[PDB]
Order: structure tokens, then sequence, then C-alpha cells
RNA sequence: AGGACCGAACCGACUAAUGUUGAAAAAUUAGCGGAUGACUUGUGGCUGGGGGUGAAAGGCCAAUCAAACCGGGAGAUAGCU
RNA sequence: ACACAGGUGGUCAGGUAGAGAAUACCAAGGCGCUUGAGAGAACUCGGGUGAAGGAACUAGGCAAAAUGGUGCCGUAACUUC
RNA sequence: AAUUCCUUGUCGGGUAAGUUCCGACCUGCACGAAUGGCGUAAUGAUGGCCAGGCUGUCUCCACCCGAGACUCAGUGAAAU
RNA sequence: CGAUGUCGGCUCAUCACAUCCUGGGGCUGAAGUAGGUCCCAAGGGUAUGGCUGUUCGCCAUUUAAAGUGGUACGCGAGCUGGGUUUAGAACGUCGUGAGACAGUUCGGUCCCUAUCUGCCGUGGGCGCUGGAGAACUGAGGGGGGCUGCUCCUAGUACGAGAGGACCGGAGUGGACGCAUCACUGGUGUUCGGGUUGUCAUGCCAAUGGCACUGCCCGGUAGCUAAAUGCGGAAGAGAUAAGUGCUGAAAGCAUCUAAGCACGAAACUUGCCCCGAGAUGAGUUCUCCCUGACCCUUUAAGGGUCCUGAAGGAACGUUGAAGACGACGACGUUGAUAGGCCGGGUGUGUAAGCGCAGCGAUGCGUUGAGCUAACCGGUACUAAUGAACCGUGAGGCUUAACCU
């Protein structure tokens, strides 16, 4: 359930540390975003001799939250902590070449192939 | 009432093994990959049982590549299949919500061995 | 929070028209010493629908 | 088409096949049969009245008790019209079933909502509550304030307000229906509908495409 | 308590 | 909006209720009768016969389990051992509801509550 | 050793809520400052109105102070309501 | 001005825990505070908890929350050492 | 600048974004040396800003425990 | 001026159209995509933050777009007191001075129990012309009316390339509304367990009281969103701008003057709710009442005796109904409430005994004990027989019928 002003970890060797959600892109007035809906992030820490800097701001495709992914069957798959990969800001597709942890199964859409082709499980 | 018994009792499976809460248990799960419906095991302790007759369903968490991996599974729903029992154990107090925030070493369960 | 002007004692009346009281009128005779009480009440002498308790 | 009267009996849910679980909610309905058929001469519209159960025979009333004799059949525990489709034409006393849900597909599901009882704008209206604290005093969940000044000089009618909140007639549009058991007068429409457990209820056909 | 302050509008 | 809630507060907080019926519980079984106000008593009623029925069987578990609540050894003394095998086949309907008009004192519903048998 | 430290009694009254025809003509509740000293307090005196006193706010001088209160000049004056 | 949640100096100093006259439970002893009985709506006051986020609230981290003990390891810029 | 009107001076730092803050430039409307200038460890219920932790402050309120509100009985005001 | 509280913010809005977005068109220096400009159209929608007390403004990033204004520059008997705007103080400047400065900085009590109008709800009374029980007809009124993205058509029309549709169809989100607890969660001081200090039950053991429910860990019902179902429409009617057909005045021409056809999220309906106090008080179905004499100003007259029906009310048990009334259900030919029996659920191995150990503790008995608000059964108890209210055939006039 992620929000304005929320800080997650990176799920990705893109080189950033911490982030934070400043905004949430996809339509008006709109609060909460999980999933895999798009949300535009600042950067807050980095790692120095990673792809990305401090300050830097990009869109990034959320990847595990607490609240978890619900399914049909009303099971629901709940993670320790919140998680996004960064995607490029013109293009979509991730900039990082290995992106760590369980990506949930939502992600299956097109766009997002290239994110679930790696980490094995799930 | 008894209508709603009734049309509840004939839906639930009769396979379901007996397990106490924060054993071992592996959970297989079918699901969709596209294509294929390919089974897909799911090993963890359980930590928090819910048993509401149809409704009934469990919690089983799994630590993998870091952070934990909780996942809630309803007894007599199609999508779950085999519920093997890999490891015997027994704690106090069936709830084990305070195991989220233990890790590593914190994370050991004594075998019921009995 | 307080009037402009002071009510008639007419508007007051009917203020007060809905003030009255109304007499119960659901007293009924004992089955055995045929006292009056009230339905669904025990005597003053104790008895109720005809059988003897209390007795105080 | 016409509707009928059923009871809402507990929400529960069906498995499929393919393991989604699609949540539904019982509603028992018993035969309804056709106590009298209105009709443009003697009632100036074509209608049918109906009812269902069994009202204690001791309770009913005589007034009522010969309304149902006319009828020749013993008295339900209440009643409820429904207009006729026009190509439509049924005897009076007609055992009419839950069988012609069949083919209804989709269905709106009309019933009493909750008795909330008094509530405040907040709840009625979902209005935001105010500040909690910053000096803030007697005055939180109130919604402060209703009009302007002078102007108007007066509260607006149907003006947002706190009030009397549920126990009253609603519908709900579209639900869905899944299993037609007439075998047990099961009615298993998808979704959560209006109305308390054990509380009457009145299934119609949607109106909607 | 009467109290005191000033009208300075 | 209560709704499907059972009890009632009676304008005092829980631990009040845990003391007070607790003690009028014992009043009521100490004189086989008392006189208390009328939803007071039907409070009392879900009080005390649940001691009764605990009373229907003799053990040394029972006797503790009776000893947490009414808190008193000389009521516990008359459950069991004389309360108890009275009722015999009889399982409720320990105790019944007699109003007895409005106290002068403030128009409040006054209303007796005694066992069946009363023996004294 | 200390106009030293933390912290009750004691003293003080920074924040906030409640109260605003209040329980109270300035309090209560939850926190706060000082607490061996330029400390606090009991008891009894001294400074009396253009004066007193003041680590100075023109504050305080019996719930009133850019001049207390009581009585008197006095039914002061008022081109004002 | 009240049978008023205020103000009023000194003296007597039990048990257990504790550094303690803090604080909790108790002894001696004194009280349940001069309107009650119900119902369990908003709203208001005094509190508890809350999933996700953690100052995005707001004039302002206001208010709540949080930190909290003893023993020991260890502790920077700067300095009138 | 507790002092600068122009003014949100300009530049640099902090933030995704900073009329506030820090540093500097001096074009000081209208700084300045006992009506004291500048600097300063410690001290502060002092002013401004940033951060960690913390949280219903908020997104958005939800439920529960008590005191009123409500009803009955007794007594019985107020401004206007 | 014998007092109209004064900027902004919070909350809550309402109206206007000189229309920000969506809709319908004209023209284009309009290829398409996307624009310019103008007309019609107010149904709905019409940003979060950083700075500043600020509206505004700038910046960061969204969005189909982040409209312009009125409403005492809306709204303090609704809130905030940061600004301004008292009494303290300082800086700069002015004055010999006290002081002053739409110059600046720090700090600074925001009262009122609703009489009327108005509004959100809920009742009593009466009428609707004999009384009563239900089903209603819908005059009228309110609510709802937003929209992206992706795919098919189609990489087709168009175009040199690049790009990329008009019409129509399908799917899925954001914001909003309603309903619901079945799931996922929260609350759960009435359920169970752990544990600290102390007191008490004579003590061992076992329990209880108090310390915010002592501190907590959970957790039934119920309630509730963050949870999951549905809703905006399609269609039709008449139109606005607009596109026309025929056609004279005016041999031609012309959408119009006669006539005729299309045309929008606006209008009227359809959709949902209220609703015959709709006094213009309507319909339909059913039920109940078929006694004897005087008085008076002689009639819609005043009473007595005999009668008291349908039904209602009162009382009691009550309710996922409720502030109080009301409403639904039950009341002995009986499941309304409590209890009870069985089950479920939560807590997770009671008490006691035995065994192992010097001991704290462990094991066995034992998934045991305890279970509130749940579910299925049960008349054990509490809902007494009655009495009360309400009557005794229901005006005049006219017409149509009683074949
Ligand atoms: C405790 C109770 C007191 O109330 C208050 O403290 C509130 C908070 C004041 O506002 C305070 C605070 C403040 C800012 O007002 C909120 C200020 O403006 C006034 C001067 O004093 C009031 C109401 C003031 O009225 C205001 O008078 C203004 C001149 C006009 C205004 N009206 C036109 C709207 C009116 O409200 C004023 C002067 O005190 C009223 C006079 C009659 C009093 O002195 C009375 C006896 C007060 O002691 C009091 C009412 O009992």
């Amino acid at each position: 359930m992620i929000q304005e002003q929320t800080m997650l970890n990176v799920a990705d060797n893109s080189g950033a540390r911490r982030v934070m959600c400043i905004k949430v892109l996809g339509g008006s007035h709109r609060r909460y975003a999980g999933v895999g809906d798009i949300i535009k992030i600042t950067i807050k820490e980095a790692i120095p001799r990673g792809k990305v800097k401090k300050g830097d701001v990009l869109k990034a495709v959320v990847v595990r939250t607490k609240k978890g992914v619900r399914r049909p069957d009303g099971s629901v798959i709940r993670f320790d902590g919140n998680a996004c990969v960064l995607l490029n800001n013109n293009s979509e597709q991730p900039i990082g070449t290995r992106i760590f942890g369980p990506v949930t199964r939502e992600l299956r859409s097109e766009k997002f192939m290239k994110i679930i082709s790696l980490a094995p499980e799930v | 009432s008894n209508i709603i018994k009734q049309l509840e009792q004939e839906q639930m499976k009769q396979d379901v093994p007996s397990f106490r809460p924060g054993d071992t248990v592996e959970v297989k799960v079918w699901v969709v990959e596209g294509s294929k419906k390919r089974l897909q095991a799911f090993e963890g302790v359980v930590i928090a049982i819910r048993n509401r007759g149809l409704h009934s369903a469990f919690t089983v968490r799994k630590i993998s590549n870091g952070e934990g991996v909780e996942r809630v599974f309803q007894t007599h729903s199609p999508v779950v299949d085999s519920i093997s029992v890999k490891r015997r154990g027994a704690v106090r107090k069936a709830k084990l919500y305070y195991l989220r925030e233990r890790t590593g070493k914190a994370a050991r369960i004594k075998e019921r061995l009995n | 929070a307080v009037q402009q002007n002071k009510p008639t004692r007419s508007k007051r009346g009917m203020r007060r028209s809905h003030d009255a009281l109304t007499a119960v009128t659901s007293l009924s005779v004992d089955k055995t010493s045929g006292e009056k009480h009230l339905r669904h009440h025990i005597t003053a002498d104790g008895y109720y629908r005809g059988r003897k308790v209390i007795a105080k | 088409m016409i509707g009928l009267v059923g009871k809402k009996v507990g929400m529960t849910r069906i498995f499929t096949e393919d393991g989604v679980s699609i949540p539904v909610t019982v509603i028992e309905v018993e035969a309804n049969r056709v106590t009298q058929v209105k009709d443009l001469a003697n009632d100036g519209y074509r209608a049918i009245q109906v009812t269902t159960g069994a009202k204690k025979a001791n309770r009913v009333t005589k007034p009522e008790a010969g309304h149902f004799a006319k009828a020749g059949v013993e008295a339900g525990r209440g009643l409820w019209e429904f207009r006729l489709a026009e190509g439509e034409e049924f005897t009076v006393g007609q055992s009419i079933s839950v069988e012609l849900f069949a083919d209804v597909k989709k269905v709106d599901v009309t019933g009493t909502s909750k008795g909330k009882g008094f509530a405040g704008t907040v709840k009625r209206w979902n209005f935001r509550t105010q500040d909690a604290t910053h000096g803030n005093s007697l005055s939180h969940r109130v919604p402060g304030s209703i009009g302007q000044n002078q102007t108007p000089g007066k509260v607006f009618k149907g003006k947002k307000m706190a009030g009397q909140m549920g126990n009253e007639r609603v519908t709900v549009q579209s639900l869905d229906v899944v299993r037609v058991d007439a075998e047990r007068n099961l009615l298993l429409v998808k979704g959560a509908v209006p109305g308390a457990t054990g509380s009457d209820l009145i299934v119609k056909p949607a109106v909607k495409a | 308590a009467v109290f005191q302050m000033r009208n300075v509008d | 909006m209560r709704h499907r809630k059972s009890g009632r507060q009676l304008n005092r907080n829980s631990s009040h209720r845990q003391a007070m019926f607790r003690n009028m519980a014992g009043s009521l079984v100490r004189h086989e009768i008392i006189k208390t106000t009328l939803p007071k008593a039907k409070e009392l009623r879900r009080v005390v016969e649940p001691l009764i029925t605990l009373a229907k069987t003799d053990s040394v578990a029972n006797r503790r389990l009776a000893f947490a609540r009414t808190r008193d050894n000389e009521i516990v003394a008359k459950l069991f051992n004389e309360l108890g095998p009275r009722f015999a086949s009889r399982a409720g309907g320990y105790t019944r509801i007699l109003k007895c008009g409005f106290r002068a004192g403030d128009n409040a519903p006054m209303a007796y509550i005694e066992l069946v048998d009363r023996s004294e």
C-alpha cells in the first residue's frame, strides 16, 4: 500500500539503496498504489559506484508490499517490507541487471517480462 | 443456518491432515504460467491457524532470499493441493506473530517428538 | 441562544399539550384474594396468579 | 418479467473448478402464489399480488384471512405485488416457482438496509473530520458551517446533515446469479445483498442490459 | 471577571 | 449501535460489575431471596444459575472454580453439599423474577428474585 | 568545596486540554523550573496617597492604582445624550 | 457571599519492594465525597488499541507517542582545561 | 543583520521542489566601538532551521472502556 | 460607533457562464496525429506538495483538466489566532525630550445551555363522512449523470518519410456513491492464557483484589475499511449551434416565409428512493356490527337500559428496530428472552495425582481445562384468565342500473 512520502527498499542492483515515493502515478486524486503500479520516486541514497546517484528522480515499479498481493481464491502473499525496481524514466524497462527477491505473479504484463525473467522464485 | 452448513460441508474436502501450529509444512500450489498449469512447492512453518469450517485458512511464513514471505491458504480452496507435514514440532501459544520480528537463530522451533 | 421576544401563554400551552399524563388503566383482580393489582405485578399481600409466595 | 419474494439466510461462497473464489449470499425462496390478479378493468392496471411462508393460524387477522380465503389457500407471512410483463397471463392461485430464475442471468435484489440508528454527518455522508488538535476545541466530527450569511440566510432544503441512517428500502443493481436449486429453493446471487439475516427480500430481474 | 483588552481595529 | 450485544453497562465500569454482582449473587444464595432493581435482576439470572450448574457435579476442581467466583467459602459450602442435589433433574429455571411495584425513593422498578424451592 | 547535578516535600507557574452564567471573580488535569540558596516560611513590627515600595512591570499599596479608600466642599462642571 | 475540586504553620513517621518522606499494595485509623434509577444515539469530555505509510497535518513535531533503572564497556568538535 | 526600503539582492549548500536556514559577496535606503564593537566555552520552560527515533498530526478515520447528553422520579435556575 | 467581529487556513457548500476537461459544430495559413479561433452547452468532474501568516505567486511532479467569479473579498452564536490589532521589550530611523514609524523582530485569555425562522430526523392529534386490516395507483420531489488507459477495426483511410486515425466494438483502472462481513484485517476492559509488586483466603498448593484492562499475547459475535459486490448507461421523446430536401417572395438563387429530414454528457423520460395532509385527502381486496323507551326550542337533537364485534391499544418477553415515541416478532393450542443440552470458536496441555530431579522445572494423565455476544435442539423459568379503547348498519341531492 504505497503512498506519498513512503520510503522503499531498492529491489535491484541499480546502485540505489533507499528510495522514497514522492508521487503516485495513474489517475486523478489517486492515493494508494502497489502490486505493480508505476510510481515516480526520488533516490535518497545510493552506493558510490552505482549507475544512479543521490537526488535522482525517476519512475519505478513496485514489486513487493507489506499489505501483500491479493488472489482470486482469497489468498494473499504478504512481504516483510516494500520494494521496487527502477525502470527507465523515458520508456520503462529496468535499469539494474539483477532484480533481487521474489517478484509477484501480477507483474505478468508484457512490459514487466524483463523483470520476472530474473529472480528464479515465483 | 442448517441450510448454510449443509451447503458448506458438501464442498469441504475430507483429506486434510491434522497439523500443530509452528510445524514445518509444504504447501503445493497450482498456478497458471501464462499457459501450462505447472504446480509449485511452498514449504514453510505455520504461524497462524484460523479454523472457520469451510472458511478455514492458515498462514505460512517462508524466509527466502532475505526478507520473509508469509502466505495464507484456504483449507478447501481448489488451488491448494497436498499439505504434507515435513517436520514434527511444538510451541506454546498457537499464534506466532512474535516470530515476525525474530530472525535467524531466533526462528528456531523444537520438535514435538511424540 | 436566547429569545428575542416573549412567547404567548397560548404557545406555552401548546407546548404543554403533550405533557398530559395518561392513566395505565391496566389493574386486574387477584385470582384468589381478589384484591386489585397491576398486571404482571405481585399483590401487596404477596399473592400472584393465585399461588402463595413471598408471604411478607 | 415478474420478480419473486425471497429471504436472506447468510453469505457464503461457491468454489469453482478454476479455483476462483466467488462470494455468494444464500437466499431461500419458497414458491409464490397469486392471491389476486390486478387488471385494467377492475383495478385499472395489470399486475399480480403474491405471498409466501407460513403465518401462524391464530395470529392472522380475519380481515386478511378472508382475503386469503378468496384465493382458497392458507395465509402467507406477508404480501407483495409484482408488475406483469404485459405478455404474461397468470391464473389466480397459480404456484409460481424459483425455476423462472434459471434464465434471468442478472438480477437486482431489493431489501431493507440495516438500522444504523441516528448518526452524525460523518457516518452518513462520509464527511472528513476536522483537526484533532492545533488549538481545536469542541469541534471534530461536527459538520461546522452549513450556510453563507445574510444571503439566503436559510439552510438549503435537502442539505447533507446528521440524522437517521439505514432502515430504508434499497436495491443494488445487476447482481449476478450462480446456482438455481429448485429442490432446496436456493438462490445463490453473487456478492453481498442489502438486509439483515432472516429479513424479507424482493428479487427482481435487472432492468439493466 | 469583566476583563479589559482593547479594540484597536 | 449495540446489534446482537448482550449484558448491560448499568452506568458502571466493568471492574465494579465484576464485584457487585459477585457479592449480590452470594446474597441471593444466603437468604434464597433478595429485592433488587429489575434490570439488575435480569443480569443476576445469568450469574447465579451457572454457579448452580457448576454445583450439579461435585469435584475437587469445581469447588475451586466456584471459589474463584463469589469469594465466600460459606456460600460454596451451601453449594454442592445442599443446593447441588436439591434441583436434581431440573435443568435451568433455578430462579424466578417477580416485580413488586416501583421504589418510593425515585420510582425505581423494584423486582423480587428468588429460588424455585425456598426451604428455610 | 559549590548562587554545583538528578530528584520529593516546599516554592514557582513554561506548554496544552478542560472550564468560560465553571467546583473556582484565574482553577483543575498531564508534563515543567528551582529545590544549601540572590532559598522558603511562621510570628511580630516599619515605610501612608503626588506619598510608600519596587533585581523596574509606572507593577503593587486589602478582588480597584498614569495617583488607594472614606467623608466633606458638592446638587462641582457638562455648549453633550 | 455556599455543607465551595482553592488557600492554611508546626509536630507523630508501621509492614513489603525500593536509593528515598518518590511510587504500588497494606497495618492503625478514617471514608465511599447529600440526588438516584435506568437506556447504551449523535456530539462532547477523560482514556485504550489500530492494518499500510511515518510529519504527507499544521503558522509551527502543537498535542500524543517515545526515551526512562543499576553495573560495566566506551564517548567527538570545542574550551575559560 | 533583532538593523536591507528596493527584495523572494546575487552566488553556493541543504530538499524532487526551500519568501525561512547556513556560508559568502558589499550596491551598509538607514552597522559601529562603554546610548559599547567583535568573538566566545558553559548555561537557556529563549528565536529560526535540519535529521535519527517515535508516533492517528495527517492520508481516513475504525472499534472499545468511563463521565454527560437521552428517558423516568425528586429539587429547581440563568442571560434576554 | 446606547458595537455590523475585521486577512488566511480547516470544514461545509450554493449559484452564475464571459466553458478548464468531457459533448455537439463552423472556419482554418485544418494531410493525418495534434492545434488555432468562434458558436451551442453548467449534467458531472474540476491536484498533492516545497517556500511564505499569506490569497496570489514561483518551483517539483501529476492529471481527460487542476475554470473564472458571486455568495458581508461565502462560512469565528462552526473551528484555527499565524497575520493585523492593546498593555512587555529591542534594532534601524525621526525628535532636545516624552514618544512615533502600511519599518522589523520575540511574546501575548477567541464568551453564549437555541426562543423563533431554516434544515436533518422522528412522533402525537385530527381529517379524508360507518369502523377496521392490507395491497396500492404515482400527482409531485429528491438522488444518480466523471473519465483515462489498452486492444479489435488497423499499422488500414491519410502521408514523401516519420507518424497515425474519424465511425463502431471489447476489456480493465483512477475518483465517487450505495450495500455487505463471506474472505483479508482492525476493535473486541463481558473470553482464555503469560507475567511483575503487594494484600487477602490459617498455611503447602491453588485463586482472587489493586496498581491505566497493572503490563501484555491473542481472540467469538457485533461493528467497521484498508476488505468485495454493484451503480454512471443503452434506448426513446422533443431541441440548441449545425447539416439539409422541395420551394416561391425575387423567371435565377435561397434550410423557411407554406412544408419536410437529421442533430449534444444540457431538457423530458428511462435508473433508484420518498410519496394521496396529492384537503384535487384516489383505487382495489377483505373483515365486523341487523336490541328496547323517554325528554327537548322536532332534528345530522338530547339521553337511559340492554349490548362492547372486527380491530386497536395497554401490559409482559423482546429484537442484526430504537435518543424518547415509533417499527418487527413473541405471550402457555407457546422458541420471545434467559437458562439448559449438544456443537462450533477462541485460549493452547487446567485442578488434582503420579513419575524424574538436591532444586527451580519437566513428563504422563491431556488438545486437556475453561468458553462471552455464535449455531442446532430444549418449555426449566419468565411472558396470568381477564379487563381497556373502539358499537349496534352508517347524511342530502342527482344519475346510471337491478333484462
Ligand atoms: C469569559 C467571558 C467573557 O468573554 C470573553 O472573554 C470573550 C472571549 C470576549 O472577547 C475578547 C477576545 C476578543 C478577541 O474577542 C474574541 C476581543 O475582540 C474582545 C474585545 O475581547 C468578549 C466576547 C468581548 O466581547 C467582544 O467585544 C468586542 C468589542 C466586540 C465583539 N462583538 C462585536 C463580536 C464581542 O465579541 C468582551 C468585550 O469581553 C465582552 C464584554 C461585554 C465583557 O467584558 C464580558 C463581561 C466578558 O468578560 C465575557 C463575555 O464575560
